[PDB]
RNA sequence: GUUCCCGGGCCUUGUACACACCGCCCGUCACGCCAUGGGAGCGGGCUCUACCCGAAGUCGCCGGGAGCCUACGGGCAGGCGCCGAGGGUAGGGCCCGUGACUGGGGCGAAGUCGUAACAAGGUAGCUGUACCGGAAGGUGCGGCUGGAU
RNA sequence: GGCUAAUCCCCCAUGUGGACCCGCCCCUUGGGGUGUGUCCAAAGGGCUUUGCCCGCUUCCGGAUGGGCCCGCGUCCCAUCAGCUAGUUGGUGGGGUAAUGGCCCACCAAGGCGACGACGGGUAGCCGGUCUGAGAGGAUGGCCGGCCACAGGGGCACUGAGACACGGGCCCCACUCCUACGGGAGGCAGCAGUUAGGAAUCUUCCGCAAUGGGCGCAAGCCUGACGGAGCGACGCCGCUUGGAGGAAGAAGCCCUUCGGGGUGUAAACUCCUGAACCCGGGACGAAACCCCCGACGAGGGGACUGACGGUACCGGGGUAAUAGCGCCGGCCAACUCCGUGCCAGCAGCCGCGGUAAUACGGAGGGCGCGAGCGUUACCCGGAUUCACUGGGCGUAAAGGGCGUGUAGGCGGCCUGGGGCGUCCCAUGUGAAAGACCACGGCUCAACCGUGGGGGAGCGUGGGAUACGCUCAGGCUAGACGGUGGGAGAGGGUGGUGGAAUUCCCGGAGUAGCGGUGAAAUGCGCAGAUACCGGGAGGAACGCCGAUGGCGAAGGCAGCCACCUGGUCCACCCGUGACGCUGAGGCGCGAAAGCGUGGGGAGCAAACCGGAUUAGAUACCCGGGUAGUCCACGCCCUAAACGAUGCGCGCUAGGUCUCUGGGUCUCCUGGGGGCCGAAGCUAACGCGUUAAGCGCGCCGCCUGGGGAGUACGGCCGCAAGG
């Protein structure tokens, strides 16, 4: 632009959109769970991943990640989300906290144990 | 044409470019007092009032380094840089205060003060301000 | 004899191919997931206007067929009046949530149909517009080269 | 209903003084002074008692705390563009401490807005905090300042002060208690309960200190405050020991089975002594008061500690918690097994399909350490909104072209002013914080003392170069005269011939047409091919060009009229009159639309024939809009040089068009090619810049969704 143009118009400062709308604010958001079930993931990779279908608390209904082996995640179980996606599963953009009300930490992990909600085993 | 002084400086970045011995700028009082100061702090070899058909010029004498040894022959600038600060577009003042140090002292900085036009250097010397003209190295 | 069919050598030209033309790639139709527009309407928020009614309270008038106090050319009680929180009636404005159904959009994919684009892509391509066709598209008119030879 | 006191209310008196109206002087917005008139004061109590102490009254000054007013600064949406009836001003009154439409009556027709009014959204603002090299960005919790509010609203009363959190009246919503007739409440005080939430504390101790209120003083009140409790929430200090101790135990991991590793690590030896046990035990607190003196100056006296039997000081004394993330590249740390595109990992690129350092475990290793990781958000990296500090030929990006409004910007010389600008002197810029030094807690965190500033604004004085303004000159920019030139520049009106088609006369016969080859089609009802006549419409062959003209779209036979731009020579006239250009206004290829004409050729749609798997196409035969004319719409484009306009500067060769000269050639103005310097990511650009520079405008900010939706304006519709 020229000086001119900058008094008249002004730089335009654009603002930052948040990747997690459903947090609404927080860190966190407890929820229940209505659908758990697997689902395919995009090219190139195959699998069943874990979700779970959460009405959260905010008021946003949105699609939840099951991360580890095995859960005990069922129809109406209270659940703890946190934000971050799972690149593959399309429209997944949240993550279920184990060692989070009805989400039991993993069976067995003994590496990483915060990350997957798992005591200190004797 | 809109700005005397951005043609001027102009005129000559132009001239150095290709190693004329001299080039004509059209003639103002205050095109000597920056002259004045290209002349004495030795950015050229020095300047006189001319005429071309009728019309008052000023003749800048350019001033070079020495032939180089080499795939390029061609001998160093002796203005390396020059170019305008505040602008009819954006007046450019500083306080005495904030009065620049062109390239670590190796340059100069070119100012209209209440006192005349004086360098980074005699600014602070004489404790005054003005607008920037332009700056030099 | 080297035009034609297969394979190869050298120079050159185009390329959106490099998994290298057994390359790439376009749109409909079928399925699933997500978001969005429209939609008889439904529900909520805020707001504006006109008028009816109107508490407390200030202020103004009266204070007499008339009470109490006198400090009686007075005061208080008491009466009336204006504005007035808000309540009520009526019609408007912006926004939000939602709705049988509907329009295309993103993604998913191992589906169906054709092959429009990239080589002169086998009718050079793209283009605004217009009419038409299951779909990519075709054709008319004018334009561009960002078109091989 | 009845009595009673006072520092409770009222009348008279005194008038230092004050208030008010009228007059004069000074001043200069209602400030100071004075004269006539008028109005206004008051309270006692207590001791040691013809004397002091707490208080009372009127007035002036001070100090402190406020009210009101002005200049400047303060976020997002223009898809909010026009807003306003107490509105804007005047007059007269009401009201207050006081100005004022603050309020009322009357009078005038005004006030505000692209320098963003009105409207919608969001937020209490600042000292500061965080980040950042800075500029800037983000933010306003704690702490200090100001504001606003006290369940939601309205209102006043008492008062120096409130329209009053723990005061009042009313209305509403809500909850409660009841003896069922009625009445009460307001935690956004300190704790505490509940609800919401990912989430945020003890119904503690104390007036000892600092401070506040009442009081002569004692003293009383103080959930302010001083401390205590809980929470790794944060920062800081500190611990889980130190020295010795094998060519090196077992176990576990790896191995070529020789061995490598955990590892001085452990064991074990000596040394120290967190925790805990005993004794001492604070600083914080000397004032008020009492005493002599004088209830003063000064000197002396005693009482007072919630935290706390705590910190700390001294003695004794136990080897005394370690966890968490990571080890494909970024990025520091690698091996074995298990799995087999499964299970799973994932910030990005990517890992997993039987030898995975990338998944799960183990060994080993790397990083931190009462912590480590994760999620969320802020700045940084992002010169990725570019003021510092970016871009637009082909990457995202020049408006289709003009003309012009506001605005931004402007040639050479001289003077006045001194607005911007620079300097000096001064006031303000509180405290905490930041920074530098020092010092106190054993250090530190924390805290104390001092030091150094700044912008920015108020005032006084100075400076005059540049930008500003005013004034007076100039001719280099710009326009004009005079005289000429080239051109498909534009509008109107005419008119020429070539050719296609149809019609008419002639003459003539068996095919013509078309494609790759064919068919459809036309033809003995006489086609094609040929000669003559006629009708009508559209487009202009050769000239013609790598040409000319126009701002762009675009403009081509010829003739006349009307009209625009533009170049040249003379250097005659005006004297900066200039450049650009948000809005605005006009022009704007084709197609398309409206009303009316016209319709020869061509030809979307459509029909038929071929091709083909199909052929809603390409090829062939037909054919309607339309293509043409007038008037009025639409306003789009690969509207292109994918290159906004103007000006100045920076080698040349060559080809061409068009003026002028001293006609070899020189000089202007346009149109191409190659190239200096330079620019460029490269391609390429290069005096027709995409080079070096200034001014103003338009535009870009990852691909798609999308030139879509909604809103708005425009259009007959299409649609812009
Ligand atoms: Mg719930
Ligand atoms: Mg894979
Ligand atoms: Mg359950
Ligand atoms: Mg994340
Ligand atoms: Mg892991
Ligand atoms: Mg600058
Ligand atoms: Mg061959
Ligand atoms: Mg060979
Ligand atoms: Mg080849
Ligand atoms: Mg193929
Ligand atoms: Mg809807
Ligand atoms: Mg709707
Ligand atoms: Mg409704
Ligand atoms: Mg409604
Ligand atoms: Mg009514
Ligand atoms: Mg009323
Ligand atoms: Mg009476
Ligand atoms: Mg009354
Ligand atoms: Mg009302
Ligand atoms: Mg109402
Ligand atoms: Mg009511
Ligand atoms: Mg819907
Ligand atoms: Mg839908
Ligand atoms: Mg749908
Ligand atoms: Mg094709
Ligand atoms: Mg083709
Ligand atoms: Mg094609
Ligand atoms: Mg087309
Ligand atoms: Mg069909
Ligand atoms: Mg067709
Ligand atoms: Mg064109
Ligand atoms: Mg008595
Ligand atoms: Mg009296
Ligand atoms: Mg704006
Ligand atoms: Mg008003
Ligand atoms: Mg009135
Ligand atoms: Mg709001
Ligand atoms: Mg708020
Ligand atoms: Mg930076
Ligand atoms: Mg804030
Ligand atoms: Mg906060
Ligand atoms: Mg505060
Ligand atoms: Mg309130
Ligand atoms: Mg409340
Ligand atoms: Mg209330
Ligand atoms: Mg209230
Ligand atoms: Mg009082
Ligand atoms: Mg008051
Ligand atoms: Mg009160
Ligand atoms: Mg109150
Ligand atoms: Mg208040
Ligand atoms: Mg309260
Ligand atoms: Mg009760
Ligand atoms: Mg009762
Ligand atoms: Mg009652
Ligand atoms: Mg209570
Ligand atoms: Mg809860
Ligand atoms: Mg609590
Ligand atoms: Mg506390
Ligand atoms: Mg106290
Ligand atoms: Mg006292
Ligand atoms: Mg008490
Ligand atoms: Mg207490
Ligand atoms: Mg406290
Ligand atoms: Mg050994
Ligand atoms: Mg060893
Ligand atoms: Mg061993
Ligand atoms: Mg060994
Ligand atoms: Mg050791
Ligand atoms: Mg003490
Ligand atoms: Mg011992
Ligand atoms: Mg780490
Ligand atoms: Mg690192
Ligand atoms: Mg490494
Ligand atoms: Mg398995
Ligand atoms: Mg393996
Ligand atoms: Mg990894
Ligand atoms: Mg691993
Ligand atoms: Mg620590
Ligand atoms: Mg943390
Ligand atoms: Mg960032
Ligand atoms: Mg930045
Ligand atoms: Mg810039
Ligand atoms: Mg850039
Ligand atoms: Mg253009
Ligand atoms: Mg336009
Ligand atoms: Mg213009
Ligand atoms: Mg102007
Ligand atoms: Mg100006
Ligand atoms: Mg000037
Ligand atoms: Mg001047
Ligand atoms: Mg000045
Ligand atoms: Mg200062
Ligand atoms: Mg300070
Ligand atoms: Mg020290
Ligand atoms: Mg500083
Ligand atoms: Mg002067
Ligand atoms: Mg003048
Ligand atoms: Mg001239
Ligand atoms: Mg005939
Ligand atoms: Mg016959
Ligand atoms: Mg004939
Ligand atoms: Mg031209
Ligand atoms: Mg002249
Ligand atoms: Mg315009
Ligand atoms: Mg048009
Ligand atoms: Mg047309
Ligand atoms: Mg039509
Ligand atoms: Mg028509
Ligand atoms: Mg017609
Ligand atoms: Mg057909
Ligand atoms: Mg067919
Ligand atoms: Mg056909
Ligand atoms: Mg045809
Ligand atoms: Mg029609
Ligand atoms: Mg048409
Ligand atoms: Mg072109
Ligand atoms: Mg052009
Ligand atoms: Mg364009
Ligand atoms: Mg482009
Ligand atoms: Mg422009
Ligand atoms: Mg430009
Ligand atoms: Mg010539
Ligand atoms: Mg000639
Ligand atoms: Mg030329
Ligand atoms: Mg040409
Ligand atoms: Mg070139
Ligand atoms: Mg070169
Ligand atoms: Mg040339
Ligand atoms: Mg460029
Ligand atoms: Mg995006
Ligand atoms: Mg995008
Ligand atoms: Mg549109
Ligand atoms: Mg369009
Ligand atoms: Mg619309």
């Amino acid at each position: 632009p020229t000086i001119n143009q900058l008094v008249r118009k002004g730089r335009e400062k654009v603002r930052k959109k948040s990747k997690v709308p459903a947090l609404k604010g927080a860190p966190f958001r407890r929820g229940v769970c209505t659908v758990v079930r697997t689902v395919t993931p995009k090219k190139p990779n195959s699998a069943l991943r874990k979700v779970a279908k959460v009405r959260l608390t905010s008021g946003y209904e949105v699609t939840a990640y099951i991360p580890g082996e095995g859960h005990n995640l069922q129809e109406h179980s209270v659940v703890l989300i946190r934000g971050g996606r799972v690149k593959d599963l399309p429209g997944v953009r949240y993550h279920i906290v184990r060692g989070v009300y009805d989400a039991a930490g993993v069976k067995d992990r003994k590496k990483s144990r915060s990350k997957y909600g798992t005591k200190k085993p004797k | 044409l809109t700005d005397p002084i951005a043609d001027m400086l102009t005129r000559i970045r132009n001239a150095t470019r290709v190693y004329k011995e001299s080039t004509d700028v059209p003639a103002s009082r205050f095109k000597e007092e920056i002259l004045r100061i290209l002349a004495r702090e030795g950015f050229i070899k020095g300047y006189e009032r001319v005429d071309v058909d009728g019309k008052p010029y000023l003749r800048v004498y350019l001033k070079y380094g020495p032939r180089r040894q080499g795939p390029d022959p061609r001998p160093e600038q002796v203005i390396h840089h020059i170019r305008r600060i505040s602008k009819p577009g954006r007046r450019v003042y500083v306080g005495v205060k904030e009065i620049p140090r062109v390239r670590r002292g190796l340059g100069i900085a070119i100012l209209s003060t209440s006192k005349g036009v004086l360098t980074d250097r005699e600014a602070r010397k004489l404790g005054v301000g003005g607008e920037l003209i332009c700056e030099v190295w």
